[PDB]
Order: structure tokens, then C-alpha cells, then sequence
């Protein structure tokens, strides 16, 4: 069998790299600026060994000059340049990367990180131009001209009519009729700010005011510097460049992981919630920001960028392929941010602004994330009966727990004033038990997933629960409940199916009646939350045997008033009154108002 | 242009939104209905705005255009009057969309006459008699001239195509840049009485901003008064203001340089019919590479921040 | 000066086309099945002109035989096959597409819908296979073997050590050590059910139970058929194939646009909300399903697929270019779905299931979409005082409007029982005015954007509004308001900043008082909704001058009881009671419950 | 090789419900309660609750189930089969209850066997929609966000 070799259809391969190789057409500017930075790195590496190479053009820059009169987009660089042979091999052969050939010929442990690795990045300019006139100039060769019309052939002619340049490469892009938008100041600065905003070399733009030169990349990258030498003002300016936010970042988490996944990442925590956000960079070039596995959903508020190096890029260099490595960077970002959140908790003023601004995000991780659920519970802060002034953590709660307490008691509601005056606190305050206050709707979603903190079970006092009691009170309560048995049976028949059961409870001191969930169903706040969401249980009647109102109702039952008209009216009135205190919503609030209006008439001597 | 498509097999796109605007500016103007000597007359004077998409594409030799433009023009003329000579009037014609497959009866025309009155009842039948049929034939001819002018710019001639399939389908020193200007109209559900004091009362400003540094001890903002917002990064100065009608501020970001200083012009358009207010913001002086940054943040720190702190409208 | 030709680096182009083009490694199976379908279309096109070309293999099938012991994944097809020259020219040259050349040889207007157009889809198999042993057999040639390992060369040897085949091409894939996952039954069926599900030819898979052959593509495409010939059972099985749902589709919308843009779409409306969904197919091959400019977010509940045979595809053939064709398909899909929604509205039993299941989605379009806001407003169905049984539309509302009504009155709240007994309906029922009932939280978001329906202004009766009465009533009402002026001033001083102003309103008949907003801000229900969201206004005290309680309070003011203790208690009692009826959240309900307990004690003769 | 069908597989899920095992056990048997979280149920016998060897169609008749074995609030074994499945394929789903008195929760260990190879991911995603989240939203046996 004959052994042939693989060929290439130049007339058709060029069309694949000119027509459908780049979803967007603004990519041509990024891949040309990136090619200019690579040439600047080559001449800079040679300047360390031969200063005469950087003597012709010592100023390293990248100049862009738009010309709307003749529709020419000029991009001039002062790099190493290309000889006559390089224009034929490096700039005339598909998939031939002279930059990658230069990287493999370096020494061990190099400090230069070039971008050109594929070799088809130069053909991007044909998306917006019909013909390109490349003017190159090398130190060991003359100045030549590389002309092509995106077809199958190109012409290399010695430069004898254009302006003489010292060293570098000049690209004259004759833009098409429909692609004239790249001759304006807006579209030029838009692509650079989006793609090539973090180029190490200054990018100069010739803007017509009289014409001037403006540096587009004003904020130098900080991920290539040590986090100890960077001041606070540099982090503020860097945050205002990666994101359009006007305010300064609240906290900056700059770390560096080494080994087999060497990557830089500067994560910023803003002062206000932005309600993606983490950009990805490879070789000082913005790739994309649509990575959904890089940052969790509950942690999507953190700003910043991630500059990695070992990432498999496609032919367009604007998306990442599946490699099972993004999960490794995912857990490292969460590990550093949780460590960063603990450092914020060390200070009082910093954590006060962080918790008040991202209370929903921290509590959402307890509901969603499971591996670091215990670490996020350390950051939870809530008010309580002993912390009405400031906020306290769950660890400080257990520290103040007495020896005879075995559960973390809390209560949920709509606002702080509703749960602070709730009648469910009178039982725990008598036993010197601290009760946390839940005011946010997401609070219950977090407590229903944690279920335990340092061995202490989270128990909601709104639901049915049991406390400790002495032997003298245990026998006294059983006797009194048996005596109030006909009273509970009378209230059950009046309400009917409105309550599950009527029992005598001793966890009430001032309120004559209250309603509890049943420790298995949705609470009064949770039921109210679900019935009020735009994008989207049984009741227990407990009365207090020590209240004077309940004692008067008990006397009526023994006198044959189980079916009296006045008793049934006060029964429905006391039941619906307890629903307002327990956090339930009254059905048909007009009937409840009619009962109050008749009481006011009774007090005003109205017959 | 030079198109490297062998046999015209790949999708080559050519945007024609620029030529489309120049086409209607030479076809819609000068179109009159009636005569000057007649008692009723109408004529288009200029095009208000042309927004949408207008692009020609080819797949296998067929010139395909899927344009969709919303055309708005201004018209003049005069109508009959009971006393005296004819009374001139001004108006505007609004077209919802001009698609490629639209028929003669598919084109809609929203009549918008300025200074409506009972005497101008004959203004609508006037444009519907001669002006509308002239606009229909132009829109139908727009698709034909588009495929005939820019169609030859793509699909290289058949003399170089060896495909009988696709052939059968063919028919200075260092400095800085200039500035720019943006315009937006956020809608608020609040009368101009409370909305005006929102941007002046220092107690209310701190509510929807949560960060402010006022240099004067005045109760509310006055003319020629500076104040820093958002930790001192936003520097604004009130230089002119009318009673619930106009607000002029000198907006300036700390990141901007010295020769850059923007100016915000707020105009109140409260309408008691729907109980709302359209705050037309004419913002000028923004740098070229900064207009998208300040506009996206204005809808976050100024538009939504007020509608959520004071409840001046529901968002979702 | 010197004119050269564009060359290609074969040793580097092979690595770029294979490794840095496709995002996933499972894409190799999609192109090999697509190339098998193309070869079957070539021999089928020749069978119509020469039946002798289909006598060596009359069965047109695609067989896949995995071998875990030998680590070989064989893909056999019965297509036209490749000769000795085709294995070198077409298969040996990169970017050379013989399938595209076959499409160019025939005349314009044929019935061929072949897939292969680029010419670099065959090399995708090297992402999972170390070396390939593709065996081909043509009618006008012998049987040859095409061996290659992506090493820059291939071998073409005459086949003498393999089983003789009639016609087609056998693809022998020696999978790598790390890519052995494609040898099981789960992974093979997963890729076919994702990329090559709607292949016109049957895809056979050799599964080991004895080994049998199972047809993977059991559901033939329905877009290639007329919608009149398709029955209802075929649409149900087709819906269960495009999606993983178990229930039958509630409504089917099958349309086809023929003209400048030729694309077909079969859109299904499910019976339950799935809380993307619309997949795009080119040449009957799955491209992508994450299109954002194809279907709106509020309309994304609709299931189905869209056949878009002719579209600008990417080099990986899994992404669309920036060509403005998505917007044209976007407006056509919404237009057909709105037309489909109108056809559902023509029925009575079917529209009840559609509206009850997608009530939020229809109202989200009125809030978000503006161009089609009027079309979606006619689909809104709510309850009213005259339509307590079934839901009524806005069109039927205007029909029942009297001649003296000029505004559409509605009311929002928590539930239907709360809005039907609200004290705001007594004024409109006296004037024979129908009032709509809003029970969903998203209802207010839709009415705050429409603002007008057929010239009728949407007016919420909860907010402060004015009714039209005769001039004789305005004279007697001004006297009664002037007489009750000190009464309103007394209630204002007691409440303080709790209300904006106290005015005498005549829109209340039975209730003593109520609370309304100041016509700007969040309503009573809207304020409760915003304060209850997990992922996230001044009051007017209006009293009724005909209520007996208000008249008794008026007598106390004339007797110097403006600062009486009993008057201030009943003043706060009526205010906090009106908040419960108007839909406002009550602050510190413990204080309100204490007032009720003192009234119950007063009624029970408790000193 | 002849024309036939593929092999079968098995899955395992543990949805956590906030409901006692006594009430959750009656949810899968009480026909009045089944119609609530399913919205479409067709029972062939006049019995009030489900019994052994009793077939019933769910979700418009596309889901055919049959109770073959069950213990008192401890075990629930059903024969699950979909309408589009072939005749030989017939899956068997087992439900084991684990009531926790400390956290007031019930982990329903679901051991489902007999699922076709291609129908593995389909019956798993829809189970969390028609069985897990449907009961949590209808009877309030769990917070769903
Ligand atoms: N402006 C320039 N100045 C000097 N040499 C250049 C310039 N642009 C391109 N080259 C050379 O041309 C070669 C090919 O460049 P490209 O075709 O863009 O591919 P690449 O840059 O090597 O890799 P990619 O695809 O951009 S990541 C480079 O390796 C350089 O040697
Ligand atoms: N299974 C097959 N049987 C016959 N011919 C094939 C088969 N697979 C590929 N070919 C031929 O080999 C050439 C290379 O195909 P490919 O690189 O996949 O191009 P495309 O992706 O455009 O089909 C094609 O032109 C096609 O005609
Ligand atoms: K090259
Ligand atoms: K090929
Ligand atoms: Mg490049
Ligand atoms: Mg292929």
C-alpha cells in the first residue's frame, strides 16, 4: 500500500479562515494588537542581550491611526519586524506560527509570555478589509511591503514609495464599504477596552480633535505583580477598569496558585450589590466572560478577573473547551473568597458594610452549596433578645447558651418589630434562652438546610416544640390540661377545619392565644412568602390557661355555653387575632373588621 | 468589494444601513400630495429617524435581503379654513416596520398630526388619498433597488464560477480624545413635585445614594454648589434649575481628566393622564470611551436606585 | 515585485483543525453520522436514474458496532462509498469537500439536502481515536483501506484481510486509552439523542444483551412533512422526543416560511410550566439550543425545534455567525405563537388549561414586550364582580361597560376572597361599574405598563381616584366635608406621620374608614409583594361620613374630646383595622392584639 | 444480529422531604391526595386508597404504575413504565422511608431499577419535577427555590 501525505485546498481553506472562523468581526483588532505585543516581546528579549537591536526605535509603542478620507486603518508597531523571508513563511503560510517557533527556541525559565501559538490569527483582518498592505522593517533586512487581497496569492515588493520607518511593522487595512465603523473613535476604544485593555505596552490612538495621541491602556495589569507591593489606590483604579462601577471596591482578594495550574486571579468585592462578572484572561488577552462553572450562582456578586495560562482555546480564542479543569479553578476561587470573608469578619467596620450589602448572597450559599455549608454558617449574623442593638454570630450564640439549653431557638417574620414583640419570646425569656430574629425572606431557606450548628439543632419557636420542665410542674400541667379538656373540645367544634387541634399550651404568658405551625409544615412566614412571589399548612390553636380571658371562657363552657352566640363570636375573634400575632394572613378581612366595629359600638354605648 | 468565495457557497454578509438612509433621504423627500393651488396639500420635508436592520446576504448564488426598518418622517402642508386663507400645519408619519416580504396592504401608517383640532379633520383623508399610495410603491421598489445595487458587490461574476448549481441561482504629540453625548428617557411613576426635590433635598439624596459629601450647610441643593457622591468619585455641581421643569448639573467622574467635564440636562414631562413622569436626560460632555459606562451605571445608580428607595415605579 | 502563493503547514494545521476547533469531544460522532447520511443521499440520488447502483446493497442503514475487548468503535454505512482516488483527493486533502462538489455538479432546484459543506469534519474522530482504519467500497472500484493516525501521512492499501462488503464505507476507530467511554451503550445513545437524533436514515446500534441491533432514531422528523397530513398522535410522540417530558403537548404550532428565508418550525405548548427549550437544526442536524436572540425570555416556556436548513454555520458547526437572521426568525416565531394563542382563545375548554398553566408567562410579555403588548393584553383573563364564576377578558369588559363609564377599574390583593369583600367595591357597585380582580403578584406589573386598553385608562380603585357625580351632590358634599373639618384635623394629629392627610371620602358605604395611597408609589399589595421577595408610600386616611361610628366620634370632637384618652385609643384602632382591610401590613401587631384583648375583657365585664 | 432492544440500568436518589413518614406514606396511596400533586390520575378500582397488584395511570395516561409491595410507613415498591417504552421494558421503583426525629425530616431513599439505557436521564430529571417538587409545592413538604 502506498503511503501518501495530507494536502490542503488553499482556495477553500482560506475561505474557512476568512468567512466562518470568527462569530464576531471585531476580533480582527484584538488579534492584530496581540500580534504587535508579541513582536515587541521579541525585540525586548533581544535588547537584553544586544542593546544595538533596540537602538533604531527605542520607544516601544502600538499606534493606531484611522483615516476616514481613504478608508485605511493603520496599525503601526515598533516590534522586531519581519524580513523578506518571514513575510513568505511566517506571514504567507497557513497555520505557521513564527512566534511559537521563537518560544520553543528560548532558554529554560523564561520571563516572556507571548500570545501567538496557533498561526492563523493574522487572517482575521480580512473580515473587515478587502486588501491589506503590510509594511515591515527588520534590523537585518530592508523595508518590504506585503500586499494581499484575501485570495490565494500575495505580492511581496520592496518598499520605495512609503515613509521610511526605523523598526517594526505597519499594517494598512483598507476597510470594506460596510465595515467603516472601525474608523471612528468609539468603535476603536470599544474593542480595545473589551479585548486588549490589559496590554503591557501602551496602545496609542490618533484621535482627530488638530490631531493628538491618546493611550488607550491606562491601567496596567496588577496580576503580574506581588500583592504586597500593590497599594490601596492601585486596587481601586484596577477595579474601575475591569468593571464599570463608580465606587471603590470594598475588599480585594489577590492570590496566586502555583504548580500544574499556575494562574493569577484578582477578585474584588464591591460595596453595593450589582443586582458575567468574572472575566477570563489568557496571555494578557480577554477570552470571554460567559463561563458558568467558574463562579457559583450564589457567589456571582464578586467582581474581578482570572488570568490563567494553561487553558485549551479554540481556533477563535473566545471560548473554552471542556477539559475538567474549570472545576479545579472553581474550588480555589471559593476557598480563597471564604478565607477572604473570614478576614473581613476580623474587622467590625468592614464586615458591617459587607454583611449589610450581601446578606442575601451569603445566606443563599447555605441553601445551595453543601460542601462549604458549615463555613458559610460562621458568617451568618442576626439580631436576638440579647443583641437588639448590634449583630451576633452563631458561634457567639452558643457561647452565651446556658448549660441546660440544647437547641438554637429562632423566630422568622416580616420585620424586626414584628418578631421582637412576638408572644413566643415570653417562654424562652423566662428560661433565660436567647432567640435569634429572622427578618429576611431568605433566612428560613438557610435554616431549613443547615439543621445543625456545632451539635445544636436549629429549632423554630413558631412551630410546635417541647421545653424542659420540673417534676412539680410536669404533674401540675397534666392535671390542668385534663380540666380544660371540654374547653379545647368546644373551641375545636366552633372553628372546625380551621385548626388541626386545640391544646392547652404553657409557653404563653401575656397573650391569651397563639397559633403554631406543627413542626412539619410551612411556617406562617414561609406560607406568606410563597403567596407573595412574583416569579412563582395546618394550624394549631394553643391557649394560655393563666390568661383572664381564657378563664372567663372556661366558666361559660361549664354553664352550658358551648353553643352560645356570644361565645362563638369571641372564639372566632380570638382565633383571627392570634393569626395576626403568629404571622398568618386573615381570610376575608372585611368580616374581621365587622367584629371590631361592633365592639367599638358596644364601648360607645350604641344600642 | 473583494470577496473570496469560490462558487459563492459560503455566507457573505454586507451591511447596507448607511446606503439605506441615503436612499430614503433622496426618495421620501419631495413627495407631495395634491397641489399648492388646491385647498389641501401635504408634502414630506425630511426623515426623522431610520432605525432597524438592512443587510444583504448570499448563500448559493441567490441575493437574499432580510431588512427590517422603522421609518419616521415629518410632513407639512395646509388645510382648508373657514375664515381667511389656508392654515398651515405640521405632522409626522410613523411606520411600524418595513420588512422584505411586506405587501402593499401590509404597510401601516401611524398618523401623528401636531396641534390637533376639529378643523383639521380633512388632514387624514388627504395623506391617505395620494401620499400613502406613493409611499407604498417606494417601499416595494426599495427591495428591488437594494438587490440590484449591492447584489453585484457580492457573488463574483459567473465567468470565474465553475459551478452550474450556484450559477442557476444568480439573477502628533501625546494628548486625549474628544467628547460625545447620550440621550435617555427613563420613566418614573411620581409627579414632578416630588421628583424635583429628590435631586435637591440632601436628606433624600442620601437615601437613594447611601454615599454623599455636601460642602455647604444648606437644606437642599442650590445653584453653583458642589457635592461629591459615591465616596467622592462622582463630582456634580448644580449650575441651573427651574421649578419642577429643568435641572442642569455639571457631572464629572474622578477617573476623568481635567479638560473633561460633562453636563446633565434633565427635563420633566409629567403627564396626569397616566400619572407618570418622563425625565428626558440630555447628557453631553462625556468622553467617547466613557458614554457606555456612565449610561449603564445611570440606569443602576440613578434610575433604579430612586425607584427602589422611594418606590417611584415597579421593576422586574 | 515578487508574487507568491499562500501555503499551509500540514504538520501544524492538523493539530489546529482537530484539537482547537470543536468544544466537546463527542462532536466526532455527529460528523461521522452526517457524512454517512450524505453518502446515503448520493447513492439515493443515483438510484433514481440508475437502479443498478442500488443492487449491491439495497438497505440504506447506518450501523454502529462497539467493541470493548478490542477498543474499536466501528461505524458502517451503506452509502455511495469512495474509490481509490476519492480516498486520496477528498479524504486525504484538508478542507476538500467532495460532497459540496457533488452539490455543485447538479442543477439548481434538486431535492438534495446534504450536510457536508466545509471539508474538515472527518478529522474530528482523532480527538477520541488514536489511529483510524476507514474501509471504503464503491461500485466502480474495488475495496480499499484508508489508514491514518494524524501523523501527517496516510496509507491506502487494497483490502484483502477484511469481510467483503457490497457498497458503503466502514469506519474503524481505534479509541484512545482515555476515550474508552464511547464503547458503552449509555454514551453512544446520549450523543445520538443530542446531535444525530433526526437523521432521515435509520441508525443501528449493536448492543450486547447475544448481540442485537436497535434503531436509535425511532422518531422520524415531522418538519419534512406537511402539517395537514400529520395526526395528533404523531405530534405527541414528537414532543416526547425533542424534550424529556412525560405528558402530551397541550397545543401544537407547525408553520413553514418559504421565500427569501426558508425555515420550518414545530412549536409545542406543554400542559405544565417547566419551571434552552427551542432547539435549532441545520440540515436536520442539531447545532445549538442556547440561542438568546431566537426566543424571548417570557416566551421561552414554548417547547419544540426549528429547522433552519440554510444558515451561516461556524467551523465547528455548533454556533451561528453574527448574521442578522436570528432577529428575522425571532419576530416570525412570536408572530406565529401569538396567532397560535389566538386560536387557543377561540376554544373554551382548551384555553382554560393554557391560561391556568401559563398565567405568569402571558402577563410577563405585557410587562417586558412593547411591540406586541396590545396583542397580549387581549389574552389576559381575570375575575370581576360580574364574572365571579369564570374568567373574563378585557374585550368583554369594555362591552359590558355602561355609557357613562370612561375608565377600567381593577383591584389587586393577596387572594380572591380578600378582593371580593374589599370596601372599595361598594362605590363602583352603586354606579353599576365592573371591577376586575387581580390575585397574582405579577398582575400589577402588567397594568403599570399597559396604561390603556382601547382608549380606556386603567385605574386602580385602591389608589386615590375621583368619581363623576352631579353638581347638586358636590354642593351637599362640600358642606359635609367642611362640617367634618375639625374631625379630620383631630385624626391627623393623633396618627401623626402615619398618614399623609385625613379627608372625608364618599366612596365608602358600609365600612367606617379605609386607607388609600397617594396615587404615586407602591400600592397596598405592591408594597407587601416587594417586602416578601426572597431574591430581592404615604397613606391617606379616608373616613365614611355615613357610618355610625364616625358620627359618634364627631360628637366627641364638638364636646372637647380632641385629646381624650378613649378617643385616641379608638382612633388608632380604626386606623390599624383599616390597614388590614386595605391590604397593608400591620406594624407591631402585639399592640393591636392588646387593644382587642381589652375590648374582649370589657365585653366580659372584666374590671 | 437481529432487531430488538437494548439493556437496562438503575438509578438512586435521596430526596429529602419535611413531612413525617406517616403522612408521606399516605400521599402515595390516597387517591384524593395523589390527584393533588399529579393533577391527572386515572384509577380503575373503586377503592379509596391504593392496594397491592392495582394498576393506575398517571399524567393523562402516559405513566402506568402498579403497587406490588408496601410496608407500614416503611416500604413502597411500584412497577413503573412509560407509554413510549416497549413491552419487555418494565421498571421497578422502591421507596424506603427514614424518619428523623432530631431534624424533623424524612429522607426517601429511592432505589429505581429496570430503567432503559437511553431513558435514564429522562426519568431522573422529570422525577424531581413531577414527584419531588410537585409534592413539596402542593402539600408544603419542602422549601423549593
Ligand atoms: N505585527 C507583526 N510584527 C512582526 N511579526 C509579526 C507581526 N504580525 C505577525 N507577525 C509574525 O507572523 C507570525 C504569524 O502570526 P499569526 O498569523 O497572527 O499567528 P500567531 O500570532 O503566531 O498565532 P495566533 O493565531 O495569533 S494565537 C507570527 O508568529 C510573527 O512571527
Ligand atoms: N462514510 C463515508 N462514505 C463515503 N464518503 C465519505 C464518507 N465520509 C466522508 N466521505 C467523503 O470524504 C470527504 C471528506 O469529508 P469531510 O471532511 O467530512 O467533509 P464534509 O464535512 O464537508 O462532509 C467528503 O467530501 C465526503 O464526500
Ligand atoms: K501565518
Ligand atoms: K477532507
Ligand atoms: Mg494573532
Ligand atoms: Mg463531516
Amino acid at each position: 500500500g502506498e503511503t501518501f501525505e495530507f494536502q490542503a485546498e488553499i482556495t477553500q481553506l482560506m475561505s474557512l479562515i476568512i468567512n466562518t472562523v470568527y462569530s464576531n468581526k471585531e476580533i480582527f483588532l484584538r488579534e492584530l494588537i496581540s500580534n504587535a505585543s508579541d513582536a515587541l516581546d521579541k525585540i525586548r528579549y533581544q535588547a537584553l542581550s544586544d542593546p544595538k537591536q533596540l537602538e533604531t526605535e527605542p520607544d516601544l509603542f502600538i499606534r493606531i491611526t484611522p483615516k476616514p478620507e481613504e478608508k485605511v486603518l493603520e496599525i503601526r508597531d515598533s516590534g522586531i519586524g519581519m524580513t523578506k523571508a518571514e513575510l513568505i513563511n511566517n506571514l504567507g503560510t497557513i497555520a505557521k506560527s513564527g512566534t511559537k517557533a521563537f518560544m520553543e527556541a528560548l532558554s529554560a525559565g523564561a520571563d516572556v509570555s507571548m500570545i501567538g501559538q496557533f498561526g492563523v490569527g493574522f487572517y482575521s483582518l480580512f473580515l473587515v478589509a478587502d486588501r491589506v498592505q503590510v509594511i515591515s522593517k527588520n534590523n537585518e533586512d530592508e523595508q518590504y511591503i506585503w500586499e494581499s487581497n484575501a485570495g490565494g496569492s500575495f505580492t511581496v515588493t520592496l518598499d520605495e514609495v512609503n515613509e521610511r520607518i526605523g523598526r517594526g511593522t505597519v499594517l494598512r487595512l483598507f476597510l470594506k464599504d460596510d465595515q467603516l465603523e472601525y474608523l471612528e473613535e468609539k468603535r476603536i476604544k470599544e474593542v480595545i477596552k473589551r479585548h486588549s485593555e490589559f496590554v503591557a505596552y501602551p496602545i496609542q490612538l490618533l484621535v482627530t480633535k488638530v490631531q493628538e495621541l491618546e493611550e488607550l491602556n491606562k491601567t496596567k495589569p496588577l496580576w503580574t505583580r506581588n500583592p504586597s507591593d500593590i497599594t490601596q489606590e492601585e486596587y481601586n483604579a484596577f477595579y474601575k477598569s475591569i468593571s464599570n462601577d463608580w465606587e471603590d471596591p470594598l475588599y480585594v482578594k489577590h492570590f496566586s496558585v502555583e504548580g500544574q495550574l499556575e494562574f493569577r486571579a484578582i477578585l474584588f468585592i464591591p460595596k453595593r450589590a450589582p443586582f458575567n462578572n468574572i472575566k477570563l484572561y489568557v496571555r494578557r488577552v480577554f477570552i470571554t466572560d460567559e463561563a458558568e462553572d467558574l463562579i457559583p450562582e450564589w457567589l456571582s456578586f464578586v467582581k474581578g478577573v482570572v488570568d490563567s495560562e494553561d487553558l485549551p482555546l479554540n481556533l477563535s480564542r473566545e471560548m473554552l473547551q471542556q477539559n475538567k479543569i474549570m472545576k479545579v479553578i472553581r474550588k480555589n476561587i471559593v476557598k480563597k473568597l471564604i478565607e477572604a470573608f473570614n478576614e473581613i469578619a476580623e474587622d467590625s467596620e468592614q464586615f458591617d458594610k459587607f454583611y449589610s450589602a450581601f446578606a442575601k448572597n451569603i445566606k443563599l450559599g447555605v441553601h445551595e452549596d453543601t460542601q462549604n455549608r458549615a463555613a458559610l454558617a460562621k458568617l451568618l449574623r442576626y439580631n436576638s433578645t440579647k443583641s437588639v442593638d448590634e449583630l451576633t454570630s452563631l458561634t457567639d450564640y452558643v457561647t452565651r447558651m446556658p448549660e441546660h439549653q440544647k437547641n438554637i431557638y429562632y423566630i422568622t417574620g416580616e420585620s424586626l418589630k414584628a418578631v421582637e414583640k412576638s408572644p413566643f419570646l415570653d417562654a424562652l425569656k423566662a428560661k433565660n434562652f436567647e432567640v435569634l430574629f429572622l427578618t429576611d425572606p431568605i433566612d428560613e431557606y438557610a435554616f431549613t438546610q443547615l439543621k445543625e450548628f456545632e451539635g445544636k439543632t436549629l429549632v423554630d419557636i413558631t412551630k410546635d416544640f417541647e421545653l424542659e420542665e420540673t417534676d412539680e410542674e410536669k404533674a401540675e400541667r397534666e392535671k390542668e390540661i385534663k380540666e380544660y379538656e371540654p374547653l379545647t373540645k368546644a373551641l375545636k367544634d366552633i372553628l372546625g377545619d380551621q385548626v388541626e387541634k386545640v391544646v392547652v399550651s404553657y409557653k404563653l404568658l401575656d397573650a391569651p392565644a397563639a397559633i403554631r405551625t406543627g413542626q412539619f409544615g410551612w411556617s406562617a412566614n414561609m406560607e406568606r412568602i410563597m403567596k407573595a412571589q412574583a416569579l412563582r399548612s395546618k394550624k394549631t390553636f394553643e391557649i394560655s390557661p393563666k390568661s383572664p380571658i381564657i378563664k372567663e371562657l372556661k366558666k361559660r363552657v361549664d354553664e352550658g355555653g358551648a353553643q352560645d352566640k356570644t361565645v362563638k363570636d369571641l372564639t372566632n375573634l380570638l382565633f383571627e387575632t392570634a393569626l395576626l400575632t403568629s404571622g398568618f394572613s386573615l381570610e376575608e378581612p372585611t368580616s374581621f373588621a365587622s367584629r371590631i366595629n361592633r365592639l367599638i359600638s358596644l364601648g360607645l354605648n350604641i344600642d | 468589494m473583494v470577496v473570496n468565495n469560490p462558487n459563492n457557497w459560503h455566507w457573505v454578509d454586507k451591511n447596507c444601513i448607511g446606503w439605506a438612509k441615503e436612499y430614503f433621504k433622496q426618495k421620501l423627500v419631495g413627495v407631495e400630495a395634491g397641489s399648492v393651488k388646491d385647498k389641501k396639500y401635504a408634502k414630506i420635508k425630511s426623515v426623522s429617524s431610520i432605525e432597524g436592520d438592512c443587510e444583504v446576504n448570499q448563500r448559493k448564488g441567490k441575493v437574499i435581503s432580510l431588512f427590517d426598518l422603522k421609518i419616521t418622517v415629518l410632513i407639512e402642508g395646509h388645510v382648508d379654513s373657514k375664515d381667511g386663507s389656508a392654515l398651515p400645519f405640521e405632522g409626522s408619519i410613523n411606520v411600524p416596520e418595513v420588512a422584505f416580504d411586506s405587501e402593499a396592504s401590509s404597510y401601516q401608517f401611524d398618523i401623528s398630526i401636531f396641534k390637533e383640532t376639529s378643523e383639521l379633520s380633512e388632514a387624514k383623508p388627504l395623506i391617505r388619498s395620494e401620499l400613502l399610495p406613493k409611499l407604498r410603491q417606494i417601499f416595494q421598489q426599495f427591495g428591488k433597488d437594494l438587490l440590484a445595487t449591492h447584489g453585484n458587490d457580492i457573488q463574483v461574476p459567473e465567468s470565474q464560477v465553475k459551478s452550474n448549481y450556484t450559477r442557476g441561482n444568480q439573477k502628533p504629540q501625546n494628548g486625549s480624545g474628544n467628547s460625545t453625548s447620550i440621550y435617555l428617557e427613563p420613566t418614573f411613576n411620581v409627579p414632578s413635585s416630588e421628583l424635583y426635590e429628590t435631586f435637591l433635598d440632601k436628606q433624600r439624596i442620601l437615601a437613594w445614594t447611601r454615599s454623599a459629601q455636601f460642602f455647604n450647610s444648606g437644606p437642599k441643593l442650590e445653584t453653583k454648589e458642589k457635592f461629591e457622591l459615591f465616596g467622592g468619585n462622582v463630582i456634580s455641581e448644580l449650575v441651573s434649575c427651574e421649578k419642577d421643569k429643568k435641572l442642569v448639573f455639571h457631572w464629572k467622574l474622578k477617573d476623568w481628566s481635567a479638560p473633561f467635564n460633562s453636563t446633565i440636562e434633565m427635563t420633566f414631562h409629567e403627564s396626569q393622564e397616566f400619572h407618570e413622569t418622563k425625565l428626558q436626560v440630555k447628557w453631553t460632555g462625556i468622553p467617547v470611551g466613557e458614554e457606555d459606562r456612565v449610561r449603564a451605571n445611570f440606569e443602576e445608580y440613578y434610575v433604579r436606585s430612586i425607584k427602589l428607595t422611594f418606590g417611584f415605579g415597579a421593576v422586574l
